[PDB]
């Protein structure tokens, strides 16, 4: 999430064994890092090995 | 100073109270605790975590 | 015969009280309404009341009196009504 000119990142690494889709459950997400770029970000892509 | 009515200023927070070492276990990111009524009760010491 | 009816009657009181709490509701409400009324009172402290900060020490710390007055005077008016409304709540409830 990017807000007030700041780009925040949260994370979680729960282990799963249900390979089909998202498991039911409730894991909180901690703030991993905050880093202040402040950009007109409107598009998005991922990078795959 | 611990266990004593001392006026304290933490990270520019300010206020007066009696500072005692606490058993509650903060998560790594968290810095300032709070109460049910949203009153500062726990503060994490900057110089020594 | 009367004794046995009376003794069994008292026994029935235990079970109704022992198992079901709904009978004792009326006493609980006085605790709930009162204890709740305090929470509203305490929570009001964390309200800005149209001022820069709800925390009084913050306003004292950052800005000096001549302009700090306008900030504090808003907090007092805000809290004072909150206190007044809480007491007027209690006086009404106390009569009841
Ligand atoms: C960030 O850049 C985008 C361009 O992709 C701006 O979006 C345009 O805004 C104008 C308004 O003046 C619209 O007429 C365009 O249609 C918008 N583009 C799209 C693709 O819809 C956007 O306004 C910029 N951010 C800010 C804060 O100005």
């Amino acid at each position: 999430k990017n807000i007030d000119g700041y780009f925040k990142i949260y994370s979680k690494h729960t282990p799963i064994n249900l390979v089909r889709d998202l498991p039911q459950g409730f894991s909180a997400l901690e703030p991993l890092v905050d880093l202040p770029i402040g950009i007109n970000i409107t598009r998005f892509q991922t990078l795959l090995a | 100073v611990k266990n004593k009515c001392v006026n304290f200023n933490f990270n520019g927070l300010t206020g007066t109270g009696v500072l005692t070492e606490s058993n509650k276990k903060f998560l790594p990111f968290q810095q300032f605790g709070r109460d049910i009524a949203d009153t500062t009760d726990a503060v994490r010491d900057p110089q020594t975590l | 015969l009367i004794a046995n009816q009376f003794n069994s009657a008292i026994g029935k009181i235990q079970d109704s009280l022992s198992s079901t709490a709904s009978a004792l509701g009326k006493l609980q409400d006085v605790v709930n309404q009162n204890a709740q009324a305090l929470n509203t009172l305490v929570k009001q402290l964390s309200s800005n009341f149209g001022a820069i900060s709800s925390v009084l020490n913050d306003i004292l710390s950052r800005l000096d009196p001549p302009e700090a007055e306008v900030q504090i005077d808003r907090l007092i008016t805000g809290r004072l009504q909150s206190l007044q409304t809480y007491v007027t709540q209690q006086l009404i409830r106390a009569a009841e």
